[PDB]
DNA sequence: TTGTGGGAGCTGTCACGGATGCA
DNA sequence: TGCATCCGTGAGTCGAGGGT
RNA sequence: CCUCGA
C-alpha cells in the first residue's frame, strides 16, 4: 500500500526488521547522555594515558559537577546560580572544571568499531582550542589519521564505569593487539624514521 | 508523512536538568519558611500549590473559613514585603 | 599579447604565461549551455530560434509547442467540437531574483496559449487567449529559485529508447539464452526471449510469458506465413509445434485474458485494447530518439521518413527474426529493406545507448502529464455543459498542471539545493550528470559494471570527478568540449583529418559515430602546413583499445589534451603525475574550498581559471563596450557608446547556500574603458577574473617533532596575525509568534525573570540590534507564549497567586543563540501579518536575524592541496618557531615528508617547485645561446619578473628538464643570495634551538586551500537535552543538541573488555531510564552515588508494538506470575511537598 | 624533491627489448600460428617481466640513504612497488572486467602518464574503490554473523581437567642435521596450554603440561629437538556450558592465563573479522 | 565429518580457514577460529527418536541430547553454517534481532517459547548486567571491609 | 519500582479475549482529531477517553484540571484524569 | 515432519490455533504512532495511523 | 445523482535455500 | 511424486546539513 | 530520502 509519491506506508512489521528497525536501531545500540564528538590532532606531547579535550566540550560534559564544585567553593550561592555561571562561561568555572576532570576517565571512540581497542579510555586535560589531542600511538588501534577524522567522546558516571575504564579500557593498559599478541602502541613511520 | 526516520520527531517534555530546577524553588524559599509564621506558611503552601478547595484546607488543620481565609489573605500581604 | 598568454581572447584577462607547446584550435564553448540551451528548447526562445534554423533541423520545434501539438485538438465522443492549443508566449517576470529570494517566492513568469474552439454543429470559431500558470524561469547563471532557494536540475542519465539485446550463460545446460527489450519513450515494454526450453516466449508489461507464435495470431498472421518467415531456424518452427492457440480469434482471446486477469473475457476488449498498447500514438510512443534507433539498428526504412514514431508490424518481426539469429551463430542480416544490419547484443553503458534527459525534457514529462490530466478534465466537462455557454476559460482547469510543476521542482530527486560553496562547486554541479532518479535505476539496482569507466565516456564524461563515497561512479560531469545532442546524446569535437594532412574543419560526433572512424590523439606532431610528421600514429578503434595506424588512414584527432576532463579536474597542475584516486580528491576538495576575505590567484595555474570563474556566474561581466561612468562599493554603471548606459549592483556580503559568503568587488576604476566580455568585478574566490580557491603558502618538506605526524599540518602563525586564511561565514536564524490553544504568541521586550542587562542590546520590539556582538545563549528574539494554568512550575503558582496578575501566563520562547555561535548581527528582516506579508496558516510574525562570524584558520581546520593532499591543522607555531630560511624569512607551512611518496601524488612536489620559480622569477642564461633543455620553451618563458603568474595545462605542461632547469636560474634576493639551490632544497634554520637543520630542505610556494570541515562546525557536547518522543531516546545531530550514538559495534567492543557496568549504564541511565536519567542529575548535583539502572523505556515500547501485532508477550517472575511494568507517581509529590 | 625521483638510466633500453619480444609475438598471432588468449598471455608474461626487470634495475640505481629509499626499507612506510610506479614504470593496469591490457602503462609518474595512459588507469582505480566499498559490508556482515553465532561462549571455570587435546607440527626433520622450522607456530603453538608431557629421547621432561608455552618454552622445545606437542584448545574442552581458561590458554592481550569472565567469543569474531578487509 | 569424524571436521575447517588467511598475509591465531568452529559442531541429529520427545530428523543441542537421556535416542554429529547456529539459539529475543524477525516471532509465538533470559544480548536488551566480565556473579557480589589493623590506624 | 531481575520472557499467540482484556475502548472512527482546536476526536485513532488525557491530569470537556481530582472519571466525558503518560501504554481495540 | 512441527507445537502447548484468525485487532498506543503539526495547517503523522 | 468516461511505472542486483506447484 | 521454479532472506559503522 | 565527511 502506497501513500503519496507512491511511497510504501511503514507497517507494523517493519518497526521490527532491519537496521532501522527497533532491534538494531533502538535495543542493540542507543544515543547517550554526557557525549559528544570532535575533530582529532596528534598532539606527541601527551602521554600514552592522556588526550586533549577541549575546554568547552568538557565543560559541557561535566556541568552538573562543575556546579556542584561550584556551590561547594562559595563561588555560587545556589545550584541555579551556578546553572547560569556555567551557562554564561564566568571566568571562575574554569579553575573549577581543571579540578573536577583531575582522574576522571574518559572514553574515546572511532567509529568504524572493528576491535575492542576501538574505544580506549584516557586521562583528559584541559586542551585550548576545539581539537580533541590524540596520542600518536594510539592511532594504530582506532585506524586514526588526522586526514579529517573525527572521535566521539563518552563520559562513565558510576564509581563501577570509572573503574572500568581505568582498569580495563585504559589507554596505557592495552598497548597489544588482542588478535595476535603483537604490539600495536608501537613507533609508526616518523618514529621508525627517526630511530 | 513524517521523515524517513521516526526517532527525530522531538519530544516536547523539559529535559532532567530543566525539570529539577522548575521544581524547586527560588532564594524566597527562606523569606515564606522563617519570617511568616507557620500559621500564614501551612495555609498559604497548601491552598496555592494544591489547589485544594477552601474547606479541604479548613479539614487539613481543623480551623473553619475564617481561619483558612484569613491566614491566607494576610499572607499575601506578609509575603508582598521582601 | 604573445600566444603563451592562456586567455587572450578575454578582454583585460591577467597575462598568464603558458608552458604550453600545442596550438588550441577550439575555444572552451560555454559551460552552463548544458542547461542554458535546453530550457530555451523547452521555451522556444530566439535564441534557441538562431541556432536551430542555423546548424539544426530544418523544421524547428519548441519543447512546449512540441506538448501543445502532441495534445491539440481535444475532441469528444461523437467529434461533435474540438478545442486546440496553440503560441506559446511568456509575460514579464513577476519579480526580481533578489526580490525573490527575499519573499520565499519562486522566480517566474506568467504562461499564456491561444485556445482556438471550433463547433462542428453550430459551425463557429471561438478563439480565446487563456493563462496557464505561472511557470519557473531559469536565471542567467542556469538556476531556478523556489520557494526563495536556489536550485540546480541536474542532467539524468538514462536508457535511450530503442531495442536491445542480452545474451546470459546458464550453468545448466551451458546454452546461451538471449533476450530483447524494447525500450519506448511512452507505454508499456514489451520483451522476447528464448527459454532454456528452445521455446521462444513474448511477454508483456507484467504478464506471463507466452508463445511468440500466439502474438503473430494475435495480429492476424496465417499459420503458413509464420513458416514462410521464420523457421530458418527451426526454433521458431518447433515453437509453433509447441501446444498453442488454434487460430487468430483464440489468440485474441487468450491474450485479451492474459491483461485484466480476473475479468471476464471477450473479442472486442482484443481488439480494443491491442490497437491502443502499441500501435497508438495516444497510449505509445518511442520519440524521433527510439524511433532513430530501431530504425538503425533493424535497417528499416532506411530512406530517412520520421513521419511515425510508434511500433510497427515490420519492427515487432524484424526484431523477432533479429533474436532468432541472434541465438545461432548468425552475425549477418538483410530485411525486407534491411541494408547490411549486424547481428549482436547491446551495451547498456555504452554512451550511444546511453542518453541525457537535461532539464528541458525533465520539465517538458511533467507538463505532459499535467496536460493529459487537464485533457480528461476538459473532455470530461465538454460532455456535460452546453454549446450556448461552454467558452476556452470554462473548459480549461489549470490546477493539474499549476500542481505537476509544483510538485517535480519540489520532491524530484534532480531538482536539488544548489551547491554554492564557492563558484566552482556551482558550476560543476549545473554540469553534473545523474543516473539515478525517475526513469533512471534505483539504488538498489547499481551494480559495479555502472559505475566504473567505460571506453565511451573519452571526451564526454571525466573519469577522475565523482564520489569518494557511496554515489562513486553515479554522479559523473561534463567535459569541457562536450556537448548534448537534440536526441539527448553527448557529441564531443574533434579535428577532420584529409590525407594526413590534420585541417582545422571541427566535427562533433556521438560515440556511436566515433566507434566507426580512428580517432588520433592531441600530441601528434604536425607539420607547418597541418600534415603529419611520423609514418603512424596512436588512433583509438572500436573496441576503445589503441593500436598505431599509418598516418593515410586516420580519420580525426583531440581538439585538445584536456578534452577527456572536467572543469574541475582541468584545474590540477601537473594532473598527469598524480594517481587518480589522489586526482578525484583533489577535484572534489577543490569544491569545497571556502571563500577567503582577500582572494589570491595560484602562483602557478593550468588556465582553466579565468573560463571557470567568468562561466560560473559568480563574476560581474560587462555586457557591452563602454567607459565607467561611476564606481562605488554598491554598484558600478558604465555609459556605452551609443549614449545608453548600464549599471551593475554588487552582492555584498550576501549568505550563500552553505553559509559562505558571496562578496563582490569592482575591479575597475572611475575613468576606465572596458571592452565587452571583460570581467568588472570580482566575486567570491576570484582574483582579477581567475578562479582564486586558495593561497599561495611557503611551504617546507620535513617532520616538525611529530607535530605534523600522520597527515597533520603545521601552519605559522602568520596566516593569523595576517588573516590570508580567514573566512567569512553568516547564519540565518528565524523564529515565529504564531497561534495556539490558549492565545496568540507575542514577540516582545518583556519576558519574565529576566535582568535589564540580558535585554541591553534589544530594541522595543524584542529584537537584537543591528552591529550587536552576540555570545553563546544571547537572546536573539524576545517571544512569549500563552501558558495554561497546569504548566505553572510551584515557585511561578507562587508569584502568580501572590499578586494576581493578569490571566496572560506566559513561558520564555524567545529564539536564543546555539551553542558555538557568535558573530555581529548584520542584517534584520521582519514580516507581519498587519502588512500584506503573506505567511502560512496562523502564523502572526515571522523574523531573521543574520549574524556573521569571521573565522581565522585553527586547530582541527581542514586544509588541502589540488592533488588530493589534504589535512587537518595540528599546531600553529609563533613565527619564530617556525624554520625560516638563511635571510630570515620563516615558512608558512610544514608538510610531512612521509605523505608524499606513498600516496602516489607527486604533483605536489612540482608544484612546489615551480612554485618557488614563479615566486623569484627566472633569467635563462641565452649569451651562448639558448640551451637544449629550454629549446621547446616559447620565448616569453626565457626571462620572468618575481611573482609571476603561470599556466602549466594539464597533459601540455612543464616538462621534467624545462623545470629542472629553471631552478638553475632562479633570480637572487634583494640581497643578491639564491635561497634555493639547483635541487630544490635550502637550508632552513630551527627557530626553536637556533642551529641550523643538518640537511637541505625542500622549500617552495604551494597552493592551499581552505576546505569547508572547519571545527567551529563540527565541536559539539551534550549532558542533557531533547530527547525522542516515540522512543525516549537522546536527538541525534548537532542542530537539534543532540547526544551521540554507542552502535551495536560499540557494544560489541564493551562486551569484549567485559566492561559490564559501563554498558548497562550507557543503555540504561544515559538512553531512556526516564526515572535514572532524573536521579543521575540530582545525584551528581548532590555528590551522591550515581542510582541504580532501571528498564529501558525501548523495551517497553518493544512489547508493546509486539502486543500490537497480537503477540501475548509477557514478563514472569521467578515464581511464574505475570509482572506488570507500570509506574506510580506519589515519590515526586512526597519530595516535593516536603521541599 | 624531483631531484630525489631518480629515473633509472637503463629503462629506455630494457623497454625497447622487451617490446622486441611482444613485436615476436604480434609477428607470431598475424602468422595464424598462435591464439589471441595464447597472445594475451605471452604479452603479459612479457611485460611483467620487463615491469620486475624496470624495478630491479631502479633498485640497483639508487643509492641505499636516498629518501624515497630510506622511508621503504627501514619499515617506516610504503612499498616498494609506489617506488617503482613513481620512478620506473607503472606497469599493467585491469580492465573493468578484471583482465589485463596487452598494452601497459610505461610511463612513470615521475615523467608524467600519457592522455591515453590515464585513461586507463583510471580503469584500475574506479573499479578498486568500488570493489573496496563492496568488500567493507561483506566483512562487516560476516563480523556481525560470526559474533551472534559466538556471542554463547565465554569462559566459565578455570581447568576441567580434560586430558584431551591437538597434536601440533613444532617442526620439521630435514635430511640434514637442520631442524626446519614450522612457519604456523606463531598462530598454532605459541600461546597454548600443554596437553600432555613433551619428553625427548632418553631425557627428562623438557616443558610440563599446562605451561604457557611461550617464547621461551618454544626455543627450549626446539633446542631439545621436539618436533611435535600436544596442546589443550577449545575444540577438546570438557566444560558444559562455556569453555575453561586453561583450555583456552593465553589472552593475546593481556599475555597471561586468560581470566575468568572473558567473553572470548566475541573477541574471536572482532579477531577474525577485523582484517577482513584486506582479503581479495 | 560423516566419514572421518568431528575431530577431523574440525581440523579441516579451522585449516582450511587459515590457509585463505594466510594467502593474503593475515596472522590470526588458531584459537579465534576454533572458538568459532566450537559452535559449528554443538547439535545433533536425532536419527530415531525412540522414547524421547524429540521429532526425528531435529537438530537439538549435544548437551540436552546427553542428559535428556534417562534410561530408567539415535544422535548423528552435525556441522553447522554460522548462521544456522545463530537462528537456532536459546534465546527467541537473541534470535528476533539477529536476522528473519518475522519468522522467528512467528516460529516463537506458535511453539509458545520462553526465553529464560540468559545471555549478554538478552540482558543488553533488557538492561540487565550482561553474565560476563565484571557482570558474573563471582565478581558483581563481593564483600569489602576495612581489615581491623587498618581500621585501628 | 521494580529492578529487572525477571526469570523468563513468554511468548505466545494473542486470542481475542487477550485483545479485549488489553484494551481501554472501542476504536469506532476514522477522524484523528479537530482541525480547528487540535483536539482528539471522540471514539477516534487518538481519543482520550480510550488512550488516556493529553495534558496532565486534564480531562477533555474541561470539568476537571488539576491534581486534586486525581483518580476519578469525569461523567460528561468518560477521560481519567491522570497523567499524559499513559497514552504510552494503553491499547486501544477495533471489533471486526 | 515438516506439518508435524507446527501440529504437535499447537498440541503440546495449550495454544489454541484459532489465535491464527482474529475478530478484533489490537491499537497501538498514539504516542508511539506521533501525529505532530506542521508549520502552517500542515499535519505529520505515522505509517500505522 | 443518465445518457462518455479503463493506471502508473517500473529490471540495471547478486547469492543462497527451501517451500510450492506442476508434469 | 520429483524435482525446477519461484519466492523470500541477507548484503559496514559513525558523523553534518537540507527537504517531503 | 538526498548531498557530503572519515
Ligand atoms: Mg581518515
Ligand atoms: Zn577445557
Ligand atoms: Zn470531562
Amino acid at each position: 500500500v502506497t501513500g503519496p509519491g507512491n511511497r510504501p506506508l511503514k507497517s507494523l512489521s517493519d518497526l521490527l526488521k532491519g537496521k532501522q528497525g527497533r532491534f538494531r536501531q533502538n535495543l542493540l545500540g542507543k544515543r547517550v547522555d554526557y557525549s559528544g564528538r570532535s575533530v582529532i590532532v596528534v598532539g606527541p606531547q601527551l602521554k600514552l594515558h592522556q588526550c586533549g579535550l577541549p575546554k568547552l566540550m568538557a565543560l559541557e560534559l561535566f556541568k552538573p559537577f562543575v556546579m556542584k564544585r561550584l556551590v561547594d567553593l562559595n563561588h555560587a550561592q545556589n545550584i541555579k546560580s551556578a546553572k547560569r555561571m556555567v551557562e554564561r562561561q564566568r571566568p571562575q568555572v574554569w579553575d573549577v572544571l581543571e579540578e573536577v576532570i583531575a582522574e576522571h576517565p574518559v572514553l574515546l571512540n572511532r567509529a568504524p568499531t572493528l576491535h575492542r581497542l576501538g574505544i580506549q579510555a584516557f586521562e583528559p586535560m584541559l586542551v585550548e582550542g576545539k581539537a580533541i589531542q590524540l596520542h600518536p600511538l594510539v592511532c594504530e588501534a582506532f585506524n586514526a589519521d588526522f586526514d579529517g577524522d573525527q572521535m566521539a567522546v563518552h563520559l562513565p558516571l558510576s564509581a563501577e564505569a570509572q573503574a572500568e575504564a581505568r582498569i580495563l579500557m585504559l589507554s596505557s593498559n592495552n598497548i597489544l593487539s588482542p588478535a595476535s599478541g603483537r604490539p600495536l602502541a608501537m613507533p609508526r613511520l616518523d618514529m621508525v624514521t627517526g630511530l | 508523512a513524517l521523515p524517513e526516520d521516526y526517532d527525530r520527531v522531538p519530544a516536547d517534555e523539559p529535559n532532567p536538568e530543566q525539570i529539577y530546577h522548575d521544581a524547586r524553588l527560588g532564594p524566597d524559599l527562606q523569606a515564606a519558611l522563617q519570617a511568616l509564621p507557620e500559621e500564614f506558611r501551612m495555609a498559604v503552601y497548601y491552598a496555592d500549590v494544591e489547589g485544594f478547595p477552601y474547606k479541604e484546607i479548613a479539614e487539613i488543620m481543623d480551623t473553619p473559613i475564617g481561619t483558612v481565609m484569613s491566614r491566607l489573605h494576610r499572607g499575601r500581604r506578609q509575603l508582598r514585603g521582601l | 599579447r604573445p600566444q603563451s598568454s592562456s586567455n587572450n581572447s578575454v578582454p583585460g584577462a591577467p597575462n598568464r604565461v603558458s608552458f604550453a607547446k600545442l596550438r588550441e584550435p577550439l575555444e572552451v564553448p560555454g559551460l552552463l549551455d548544458v542547461q542554458t540551451d535546453s530550457f530555451e528548447w523547452l521555451i522556444g526562445s530566439p535564441r534557441w530560434r538562431e541556432s536551430a534554423a542555423e546548424r539544426g533541423d530544418v523544421n524547428p520545434v519548441g519543447g512546449l509547442e512540441e506538448v501543445l501539438y502532441e495534445l491539440s485538438p481535444i475532441e469528444d465522443f461523437s467529434g461533435s467540437m474540438s478545442l486546440s492549443f496553440s503560441d506559446p508566449r511568456f509575460d514579464d517576470v513577476k519579480a526580481p531574483v533578489d526580490e525573490c529570494k527575499d519573499k520565499d517566492m519562486t522566480y517566474a513568469a506568467p504562461l499564456f496559449v491561444t485556445a482556438e474552439f471550433i463547433n462542428n454543429n453550430t459551425g463557429e470559431i471561438k478563439s480565446q487567449t487563456v493563462f496557464m500558470g505561472d511557470f519557473p524561469m531559469m536565471t542567467e547563471k542556469g538556476t531556478f529559485i523556489i520557494n526563495g532557494t536556489e536550485r540546480v536540475v541536474v542532467s539524468q542519465l538514462v536508457r535511450s529508447p530503442g531495442v536491445y539485446f542480452d545474451e546470459t550463460i546458464d550453468k545448466s545446460t551451458d546454452k546461451t539464452l538471449h533476450s530483447v527489450k524494447v525500450i519506448p519513450s511512452r507505454g508499456a515494454w514489451l520483451e522476447f526471449d528464448v527459454d532454456k526450453r528452445d521455446t521462444v516466449g513474448v511477454r508483456i508489461d507484467r504478464k506471463r510469458r507466452q508463445p511468440v507464435t500466439v502474438l503473430l495470431k494475435a495480429l492476424g498472421w496465417t499459420s503458413e506465413q509464420i513458416v514462410e518467415r521464420f523457421g530458418f531456424s527451426e526454433i521458431m518452427r518447433s515453437t509453433l509445434e509447441k501446444d498453442n492457440t488454434v487460430g487468430t480469434d483464440e489468440a485474441l482471446l487468450d491474450i485479451y485474458r492474459k491483461l485484466r486477469p480476473g475479468e471476464p473475457p471477450t473479442k472486442e476488449s482484443a481488439q480494443t485494447l491491442l490497437e491502443n498498447l502499441f500501435f497508438k500514438e495516444k497510449r505509445y510512443d518511442l520519440a524521433r530518439v527510439g524511433r532513430y534507433k530501431v530504425n538503425k539498428k533493424l535497417g528499416l526504412h532506411v530512406g530517412e521518413p520520421i513521419t511515425s514514431s510508434t511500433l510497427t508490424e515490420e519492427d515487432v518481426v524484424a526484431t523477432i527474426e533479429y533474436l532468432v539469429r541472434l541465438h545461432e551463430g548468425q552475425t549477418t542480416m538483410t530485411v525486407p529493406g534491411g541494408v547490411e544490419v549486424p547481428v549482436e547484443t547491446d551495451d547498456i553503458d555504452h554512451f550511444g545507448n546511453r542518453r541525457l534527459r537535461t532539464v528541458g525534457e525533465l520539465i517538458q514529462n511533467q507538463i505532459r502529464v499535467g496536460m493529459s490530466r487537464m485533457e480528461r478534465v476538459v473532455r470530461e466537462r465538454m460532455t456535460t455543459q452546453d454549446v450556448e455557454a461552454i467558452t476556452p476559460q470554462t473548459l480549461i482547469n489549470i490546477r493539474p498542471v499549476v500542481a505537476a510543476i509544483k510538485e517535480f521542482f519540489g520532491t524530484s530527486q534532480l531538482s536539488q539545493f544548489m551547491d554554492q560553496n564557492n563558484p566552482l562547486s556551482g558550476l560543476t554541479h549545473k554540469r553534473r550528470l545523474s543516473a539515478l532518479g525517475p526513469g533512471g535505476l534505483s539504488r538498489e539496482r547499481a551494480g559495479l559494471e555502472v559505475r566504473d569507466v567505460h571506453p565511451s565516456h573519452y571526451g564526454r564524461m571525466c573519469p577522475i570527478e565523482t564520489p569518494e563515497g557511496p554515489n562513486i561512479g553515479l554522479i559523473g560531469s561534463l567535459s569541457v568540449y562536450a556537448r548534448v545532442n537534440p536526441f539527448g546524446f553527448i557529441e564531443t569535437p574533434y579535428r577532420k583529418v584529409v590525407d594526413g594532412v590534420v585541417s582545422d574543419e571541427i566535427v562533433y560526433l556521438t560515440a556511436d559515430e566515433e566507434d566507426r572512424h580512428v580517432v588520433a590523439q592531441a600530441n601528434s606532431p604536425i607539420d607547418a602546413d597541418g600534415r603529419f610528421v611520423e609514418p603512424r600514429v596512436l588512433v583509438r578503434r572500436k573496441a576503445g583499445e589503441v593500436e598505431y595506424v599509418p598516418s593515410s588512414e586516420v580519420d580525426y584527432m583531440d581538439v585538445s589534451p584536456r578534452q577527456m576532463v572536467s572543469v574541475a579536474t582541468a584545474m590540477i597542475p601537473f594532473l598527469e603525475h598524480d594517481d587518480a584516486n589522489r586526482a578525484l580528491m583533489g577535484a572534489n576538495m577543490q569544491r569545497q574550498a571556502v571563500p577567503l576575505v582577500r582572494s589570491e590567484a595560484p602562483l602557478v595555474g593550468t588556465g582553466m581559471e579565468l573560463r571557470a570563474a567568468i562561466d560560473a556566474g559568480d563574476v560581474v561581466v560587462a555586457e557591452e563596450s563602454g567607459v565607467i561612468e561611476e564606481v562605488s562599493a554598491d554598484y558600478i554603471t558604465v555609459m556605452h557608446d551609443n549614449g545608453t548606459r548600464r549599471t551593475y549592483r554588487m552582492r555584498k556580503f550576501a549568505r550563500s547556500n552553505h553559509g559562505t559568503c558571496a562578496n563582490q568587488c569592482p575591479i575597475v576604476d572611475a575613468g576606465d574603458r572596458v571592452e565587452a566580455g571583460q570581467v568588472i568585478a570580482d566575486g567570491p574566490c576570484t582574483d582579477d577574473g581567475e578562479m582564486a580557491l586558495g593561497k599561495n603558502l611557503l611551504v617546507a618538506i620535513m617532520p616538525w617533532e611529530g607535530h605534523n605526524y600522520e597527515d597533520a599540518i603545521i601552519l605559522s602563525n602568520r596566516l593569523v596575525e595576517e588573516d590570508v586564511l580567514t573566512s567569512i561565514h553568516i547564519e540565518e536564524h528565524e523564529i515565529d509568534a504564531r497561534d495556539t490553544k490558549l492565545g496568540a504568541e507575542e514577540i516582545t521586550r518583556d519576558i519574565p525573570n529576566i535582568s535589564d542587562e540580558v535585554l541591553a542590546d534589544l530594541d522595543e520590539r524584542g529584537i537584537v540590534r543591528i552591529g550587536a556582538e552576540v555570545r553563546d545563549g544571547d537572546i536573539l528574539v524576545g517571544k512569549v507564549t500563552p501558558k495554561g494554568e497546569t504548566e505553572l512550575t510551584p515557585e511561578e503558582r507562587l508569584l502568580r497567586a501572590i499578586f494576581g496578575e493578569k490571566a496572560r501566563e506566559v513561558r520564555d520562547t524567545s529564539l536564543k543563540v546555539p551553542h558555538g555561535e557568535s558573530g555581529k548581527v548584520i542584517g534584520i528582516r521582519v514580516f507581519s501579518r498587519e502588512d500584506e506579508d503573506e505567511l502560512p496558516a496562523g502564523v502572526n510574525e515571522l523574523v531573521r536575524v543574520y549574524v556573521a562570524q569571521k573565522r581565522k584558520i585553527s586547530d582541527g581546520d581542514k586544509l588541502a592541496g589540488r592533488h588530493g593532499n589534504k589535512g587537518v591543522i595540528g599546531k600553529i607555531l609563533p613565527v619564530e618557531d617556525m624554520p625560516f630560511l638563511a635571510d630570515g624569512t620563516p615558512v608558512d607551512i610544514i608538510l610531512n615528508t612521509h605523505g608524499v611518496p606513498r600516496r602516489m601524488n607527486i604533483g605536489q612536489i612540482l608544484e612546489t617547485h615551480l612554485g618557488w620559480c614563479a615566486h623569484s622569477g627566472w633569467k635563462v642564461d641565452a649569451a651562448k645561446g639558448v640551451p637544449d633543455w629550454a629549446a621547446r620553451l616559447p620565448d616569453e618563458l626565457l626571462e620572468a619578473q618575481p611573482n609571476a603568474i603561470v599556466s602549466t595545462p594539464v597533459f601540455d605542461g612543464a616538462q621534467e628538464a624545462e623545470l629542472q632547469g629553471l631552478l638553475s636560474c632562479t633570480l637572487p634576493n634583494r640581497d643578491g643570495d639564491v635561497l634555493v639551490d639547483a635541487d630544490g632544497k635550502a637550508m632552513l634554520f630551527d627557530g626553536r634551538s637556533g642551529e641550523p637543520f643538518p640537511y637541505p630542505v625542500t622549500v617552495g610556494y604551494m597552493y592551499i586551500m581552505k576546505l569547508h570541515h572547519l571545527v567551529d562546525d563540527k565541536i559539539h557536547a551534550r549532558s542533557t537535552g531533547p530527547y525522542s518522543m516515540i522512543t525516549q531516546q537522546p536527538l541525534g545531530g548537532k542542530a537539534q543538541f543532540g547526544g551521540q550514538r554507542f552502535g551495536e559495534m560499540e557494544c560489541w567492543a564493551m562486551q569484549a573488555y567485559g566492561a559490564a557496568y559501563t554498558l548497562q549504564e550507557l543503555l540504561t541511565i544515559k538512553s531512556d531510564d526516564t526515572v535514572g536519567r532524573v536521579k543521575v542529575y540530582e545525584a551528581i548535583v548532590k555528590g551522591e552515588n550515581i542510582p541504580e539502572p532501571g528498564i529501558p523505556e525501548s523495551f517497553k515500547v518493544l512489547l508493546k508494538e509486539l502486543q500490537s501485532l497480537c503477540l501475548n508477550v509477557e514478563v514472569l517472575s521467578s515464581d511464574g506470575a505475570a509482572i506488570e511494568l507500570r509506574e506510580g507517581e506519589d515519590e515526586d509529590l512526597e519530595r516535593a511537598a516536603a521541599n | 624533491s624531483m631531484a630525489d625521483v631518480l629515473v633509472p638510466p637503463r629503462k629506455k633500453e630494457i623497454l625497447d627489448h622487451y617490446e622486441e619480444r611482444a613485436d615476436k609475438v604480434e609477428k607470431q598471432f598475424q602468422r595464424g600460428a598462435l591464439n589471441h588468449d595464447e597472445r594475451n598471455e605471452a604479452l603479459v608474461e612479457i611485460w611483467k617481466e620487463a615491469t620486475d626487470e624496470v624495478g630491479q634495475a631502479l633498485r640497483e640505481h639508487y643509492p641505499d640513504d636516498n629518501p624515497i629509499i630510506t622511508i621503504v626499507d627501514s619499515g617506516a612506510t610504503g612499498n616498494f612497488t609506489q617506488t617503482r610506479t613513481l620512478a620506473g614504470m607503472k606497469g599493467l593496469v585491469t580492465n573493468p572486467k578484471g583482465e589485463f591490457i596487452p598494452r601497459p602503462v610505461k610511463s612513470s609518474f615521475r615523467e608524467g602518464l600519457t592522455v591515453l595512459e590515464y585513461f586507463i588507469n583510471t580503469h584500475g582505480a574506479r573499479k578498486g574503490l568500488a570493489d573496496t566499498a563492496l568488500r567493507t559490508a561483506d566483512s562487516g556482515y560476516l563480523t556481525r554473523r560470526l559474533v551472534d553465532v559466538s556471542q554463547d561462549v565465554i569462559v566459565r571455570e578455570h581447568d576441567c581437567q580434560t586430558e584431551r587435546g591437538i597434536v601440533v607440527e613444532l617442526a620439521e626433520r630435514a635430511p640434514d642435521g637442520t631442524l626446519i622450522r614450522d612457519p604456523y607456530i606463531e598462530t598454532s603453538a605459541y600461546a597454548r596450554t600443554l596437553g600432555t608431557d613433551a619428553v625427548d629421547e632418553a631425557g627428562n621432561v623438557i616443558v610440563e603440561r599446562g605451561q604457557d608455552l611461550g617464547d621461551p618454552e618454544i626455543d627450549a622445545l626446539l633446542a631439545a629437538g621436539i618436533t611435535q606437542v600436544k596442546v589443550r584448545s577449545v575444540l577438546t574442552c570438557a566444560t558444559s556450558t562455556g569453555v575453561c581458561a586453561t583450555c583456552y590458554g593465553r589472552s593475546m592481550a593481556t599475555g597471561k592465563l586468560v581470566d575468568i569472565g572473558e567473553a572470548v567469543g566475541i573477541v574471536a569474531a572482532q579477531s577474525i573479522g577485523e582484517p577482513g578487509t584486506q582479503l581479495t | 565429518l560423516r566419514v572421518q569424524g568431528p575431530r577431523e571436521v574440525q581440523i579441516h575447517l579451522v585449516r582450511e580457514v587459515q590457509e585463505v588467511y594466510r594467502a593474503q598475509g593475515v596472522s590470526i591465531h588458531d584459537k579465534h577460529i576454533e572458538v568459532i568452529v566450537r559452535q559449528m559442531l554443538r547439535r545433533v541429529t536425532i536419527i530415531d527418536s525412540g522414547s524421547t520427545e524429540f521429532l526425528p530428523g531435529s537438530l537439538i543441542d549435544r548437551a540436552e541430547f546427553e542428559a535428556e537421556n534417562r534410561r530408567v535416542a539415535a544422535g548423528r554429529p552435525v556441522l553447522m553454517g554460522i548462521t544456522k547456529a545463530s537462528l537456532a539459539t536459546d534465546s527467541w529475543l537473541s534470535a528476533a534481532s539477529f536476522q528473519e524477525t518475522t519468522r522467528v516471532l512467528t516460529d516463537a509465538a506458535i511453539n509458545c517459547r520462553s526465553d529464560k533470559l540468559n545471555g549478554l544480548k538478552e540482558n543488553v536488551i533488557i538492561g540487565k548486567l550482561i553474565p560476563a566480565g565484571t557482570g558474573i556473579n563471582r565478581y558483581r557480589n563481593i564483600a569489602v571491609q576495612p581489615t581491623e589493623e587498618a581500621r585501628a590506624a | 519500582l521494580d529492578v529487572n531481575f525477571f526469570d523468563e520472557l513468554r511468548i505466545g499467540l494473542a486470542t481475542a479475549e487477550d485483545i479485549r482484556q488489553w484494551s481501554y475502548g472501542e476504536v469506532k472512527k476514522p477522524e484523528t482529531i479537530n482541525y480547528r482546536t487540535l483536539k482528539p476526536e471522540k471514539d477516534g485513532l487518538f481519543c482520550e477517553k480510550i488512550f488516556g488525557p493529553t495534558r496532565d491530569w486534564e480531562c477533555y470537556c474541561g470539568k476537571y484540571k488539576r491534581v486534586r481530582f486525581k483518580g476519578i472519571i469525569c461523567e460528561r466525558c468518560g477521560v481519567e484524569v491522570t497523567r499524559a503518560k499513559v497514552r504510552r501504554e494503553r491499547m486501544g481495540h477495533i471489533e471486526l | 515432519l515438516k506439518r508435524l512441527k507446527v501440529v504437535a507445537a499447537f498440541q503440546q502447548s495449550g495454544n489454541s490455533p484459532m489465535g491464527m484468525v482474529l475478530d478484533a485487532v489490537p491499537v497501538i498506543p498514539p504516542e508511539l504512532r506521533p501525529m505532530v503539526q506542521l508549520d502552517g495547517g500542515r499535519f505529520a503523522t505515522s505509517d500505522l495511523n
